[PDB]
């Protein structure tokens, strides 16, 4: 048994998000009992959505909230730092459901949610459909804003399908704090053939700590700065550079600029 | 001139 | 007040007032300079000709097109172009007519700042607009939805316009064009003895073009055909009286709008850049489209070109989609056309840039637009 | 059932990425055993380099080459390791074969300036087939990596009379790029596309048989790279542009209204 559960689980863990559920199906139809499948997908949806980072809605609040290690509580449940109430998510299921209220004294937590607030609209002006979470917590003892950023876009019809994924941590500090972060990408099309792409992007940073609407500012700044050039490179720069380095690998005509001549190809043995 | 229509 | 329509194409500018369904002024778009030394005084000899004086005059000329491949590469070329268009070809002044300029797509952004400027400030135009071309080429061919092949001396465009839009993220400028293939025909000419060098030669070679070639509906078959018999060889006489033996010449240059290879152009063919440009749409709209080929400008008039293009890129869809290909007569000024009718529209009479809101704002008037 | 397994198996193979293809392949045999066989010759794969150590030359591995046990290189003729009888091509069959690597690798040559290519024919009742194989890594000096791999079976039909002869071909390309340069990070695409294409020829005494296999091959692979091309610009400009657009997008949208507004007095003004 033990081999087959470990084979699952690396097609779960490391599956297309747009396709992730039906790679569950196909993995559940090749193999002829279900409890040995869905017993190792629990514990890999965990690991999985939290990296995904993908929100779920919960009934009663009206918004979406991301899902991360930073919300995960222990015990199958999540944190919702804009509403303060903890939730329980179904890894394998659409919904989450059953909320309790979360109190705290939340000195630190109070001052970016004021950040967050303001970075949901920049989020807004970023992508078409796009959400959001700020995470709070103390870590060694140092002080930290968590923001992260999502989009999914899918659809069966077109035979593509496109991610992202973004990360950022800023560690407060007096006078000068430090900027931790992460960026990623991924697109998979397959409508007769096959192409995919994917990358990252990891920033380092400093800053000073002024008031609270010039921070709010000036991390969106940043996120704006780096997502902006990120996408103008991978745009901008793919549509020239990428050609001649994928022509550096083969070419599209020869270095003679002409169609090969069989006759003189198989006769002419060309000087050194 | 020599070019049959040109030199 | 008329609105006065400019097409600003890469080898004739095609101007007149709006309503009309044919331009007033059709001109090839030179400055041509002396070659030699004006001796006879009292000729009142001018310092460039443009147009058909240059034309006429084009055996003493150095002829240059202040747009190569697609961009002006010499404003005051440019405006001598524009300034004569005015003031010669039409008979009269800018200050007292709106006027509508038409533009390319793609076309780095401070070229329509440039062309602004000098409208508004050296030609005082009373109200301007700039219009992509190629929607004036399907909006003038009646159709609400389709694709453009558009080729005139510089730039092969193809748009798919859709709803009435352009499509930006589709839009696949070829630099393969008339002027392009102009050179084509001077070597395949060289072959059979007949040579062409000067400037002035050029402008030659290029009614020939425009006159013995023909594309044939399959290569290889028609060559072997011509290879075998001189039924197919024809001929035309240069200025100096002696005629010219053409056959296999005849569809061997436009075969290279279809084998780019020929020429080692990297980019591809003229049926494939429309099916390249087709299959990056929103996918409901694909059969749309092809129900919906449309060609025009000056390249697209070759006999069996429509009917190639057809056979061609019907290999490149998958079969049953129904492609078919619109090109009647008058496709030579579809462009130009569509202007003439945007320019009618009472709606477009209010949309205008006018003098006193470029007067107020200069050229930042574009900054809202060009992101 | 089986058939579904199979079927699920494959649709795995479309949808797990391209790079893992030979560590998903060993681990998709050990979650079903009885299928090995099936999807050995189902699953396509990445090529395997040979070295003849007669000749002191490389060859590459393929199904058709291969005979049981061991496989025929294109120089020596020999198998390794050797067998006791081997299903040999013809004498005559086998000089093509020569003159055919001799034309391909001017064609490698000319198009890649390095990497492997390798040629097989083998005999038929009815005519000739044949395999054609290239592999090409990246410059390992550098930031950037990849490979590019050939594969084309061709089919050909000698007719009885008038001497012509029908071409039935079929391609492969599999594709990875690296790239990890202007500081704005890193991005792998993955890319396999298939084709076939049909053409009659006749034969001629100027040009033999491999000639117009090989201008089969030439149009093939520009159709296929500019395809690929393409395919990759298509993809990473109109997904990635979308996802992190939005104000360009609403501009546009300004112009769109306005314009329609333009296109429903066009339906007036054109009657009129
Ligand atoms: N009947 C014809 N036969 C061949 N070529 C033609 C014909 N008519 C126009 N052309 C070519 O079209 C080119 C210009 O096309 P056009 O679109 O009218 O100009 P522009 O793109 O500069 O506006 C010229 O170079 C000319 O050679
Ligand atoms: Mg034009």
């Amino acid at each position: 048994d033990e081999e087959k559960v470990r084979i699952a689980a690396k097609f779960i863990t490391h599956a297309p998000p747009g396709e992730f559920n039906e790679v569950f199906n196909d993995v559940r139809l090749l193999l002829n009992n279900d409890n040995l499948l869905r017993e190792g997908a629990a514990h890999a949806f965990a690991q999985y959505n939290m990296d995904q980072f993908t929100p779920v809605k919960i009934e009663g609040y009206d918004d979406q909230v991301l899902i991360t290690e930073h919300g995960d509580l222990g015990n199958s449940r999540f944190l919702d730092p804009r509403n303060q109430i903890s939730f329980k998510f179904d890894h394998l299921r659409k919904e989450a459901s059953d909320p309790q209220p979360e109190d705290v004294d939340g000195g630190l937590k109070s001052w970016r949610e004021s950040c967050d607030s303001a970075l949901r609209a920049y989020v807004k002006d970023h992508y078409s459909n796009g959400f959001c979470t700020v995470y709070a917590k103390t870590i060694d003892g140092q002080q930290t804003i968590i923001a992260c950023i999502e989009s999914h876009q899918f659809q069966p019809k077109n035979f593509w399908n496109g991610r992202w994924r973004s990360e950022w941590k800023f560690t407060i500090t007096p006078p000068s704090a430090q900027v931790v972060g992460v960026l990623k990408i991924q697109v998979h099309y397959y409508e007769d053939g096959n192409v995919q792409l994917v990358s990252h992007k990891d920033v380092q940073d400093s800053v000073t700590v002024s008031n609270e609407v010039q921070t709010t500012k000036e991390f969106i700044k940043i996120i704006e700065s780096a997502e902006n050039e990120y996408q103008t490179a991978i745009s901008e720069n793919y549509q020239t550079m990428s050609d001649t380095t994928f022509k550096a690998l083969r070419r599209q005509l020869p270095v003679t600029r002409t169609k090969i001549d069989w006759n003189k190809i198989l006769s002419y043995k060309i000087g050194k | 001139p020599a070019w049959x229509a040109x030199c | 007040i008329a609105a006065l329509v400019v097409d600003n194409g890469s080898g004739m500018c095609k101007a007149g007032f709006a309503g009309d369904d044919a331009p007033r002024a059709v001109f090839p778009s030179i400055v041509g300079r002396p070659r030699h030394q004006g001796v006879m005084v009292g000729m009142g000899q001018k310092d460039s000709y443009v147009g058909d004086e240059a034309q006429s005059k084009r055996g003493i000329l150095t002829l240059k097109y202040p747009i190569e491949h697609g961009i002006v590469t010499n404003w005051d070329d440019m405006e001598k172009i524009w300034h004569h268009t005015f003031y010669n070809e039409l008979r009269v002044a800018p200050e007292e007519h709106p006027v509508l300029l038409t533009e390319a797509p793609l076309n780095p952004k401070a070229n329509r700042e440039k062309m602004t400027q000098i409208m508004f400030e050296t030609f005082n135009t009373p109200a301007m607009y700039v219009a992509i071309q190629a929607v004036l080429s399907l909006y003038a061919s009646g159709r609400t939805t389709g694709i453009v092949m558009d080729s005139g001396d510089g730039v092969t465009h193809t748009v798919p316009i859709y709803e009435g839009y352009a499509l930006p993220h589709a839009i696949l400028r070829l630099d393969l064009a008339g002027r392009d293939l102009t050179d084509y025909l001077m070597k395949i000419l060289t072959e059979r003895g007949y040579s062409f060098t000067t400037t002035a030669e050029r402008e030659i070679v290029r009614d020939i073009k425009e006159k013995l070639c023909y594309v044939a509906l399959d290569f290889e078959q028609e060559m072997a055909t011509a290879a075998s018999s001189s039924s197919l060889e024809k001929s035309y006489e240069l200025p100096d009286g002696q005629v010219i033996t053409i056959g296999n010449e005849r569809f061997r240059c436009p075969e290279a709008l279809f084998q780019p290879s020929f020429l080692g152009m990297e980019s591809c063919g003229i049926h494939e850049t429309t099916f390249n440009s087709i299959m990056k749409c929103d996918v409901d709209i694909r059969k749309d489209l092809y129900a919906n080929t449309v060609l025009s400008g000056g390249t697209t008039m070759y006999p069996g070109i429509a009917d190639r293009m057809q056979k061609e890129i019907t290999a490149l869809a998958p079969s049953t989609m129904k492609i078919k290909i619109i090109a009647p007569p008058e496709r030579k000024y579809s462009v130009w056309i569509g202007g003439s009718i945007l320019a009618s529209l009472s709606t477009f009479q209010q949309m205008w840039i006018s003098k006193q809101e470029y007067d107020e704002s200069g050229p930042s008037i574009v900054h809202r637009k060009c992101f | 059932m089986s058939d579904q397994q199979l079927d699920c198996a494959l649709d795995l193979m479309r949808r797990l990425p391209p790079q893992q293809i030979e560590k998903n392949l060993s681990d998709l045999i050990d979650l079903v055993p009885s299928l090995c066989e099936d999807l050995l010759s189902s699953v396509d794969q990445p090529l395997k380099i040979a070295r003849d150590k007669v000749v002191g030359k490389d060859y590459l591995l393929c199904d058709y080459n291969r005979d049981g046990d061991s496989y025929r290189s294109p120089w020596s003729n020999k198998y390794d390791p050797p067998l006791e009888d081997g299903a040999m091509p013809s004498a005559r069959l086998r000089k093509l074969e020569v003159e055919a690597n001799n034309a391909f690798d001017q064609y490698r040559d000319l198009y890649f300036e390095g990497g492997v290519s390798s040629v097989y024919l083998w005999d038929l009742d009815h005519g000739f087939a044949g395999v054609i194989l290239i592999k090409k890594a990246g410059d390992g000096s550098k930031k950037i990596k990849g490979c590019w791999d050939s594969i084309h079976v061709v089919e050909v039909q000698e007719k009885s009379s008038g001497r012509t002869a029908h071409y039935k071909l079929t391609s492969t390309v599999m594709l990875w790029l690296q790239t990890n340069k202007s500081g704005s990070g890193t991005m792998n695409l993955g890319g396999s596309l298939t084709r076939q294409m049909e053409k009659d020829e006749t034969v001629s005494d100027c040009s033999p048989h491999i000639a117009n296999i090989g201008r089969l091959v030439e149009d093939m692979e520009n159709k296929i790279r500019s395809t690929l091309n393409e395919i990759y610009f298509g993809k990473t400009k109109d997904i990635v542009n979308g996802l992190r657009s939005v104000q360009t997008f609403a501009d546009k949208s300004k112009q769109e209204a306005l314009k329609n507004d333009l296109v429903e007095a066009l339906k007036r003004k054109q009657q009129c």
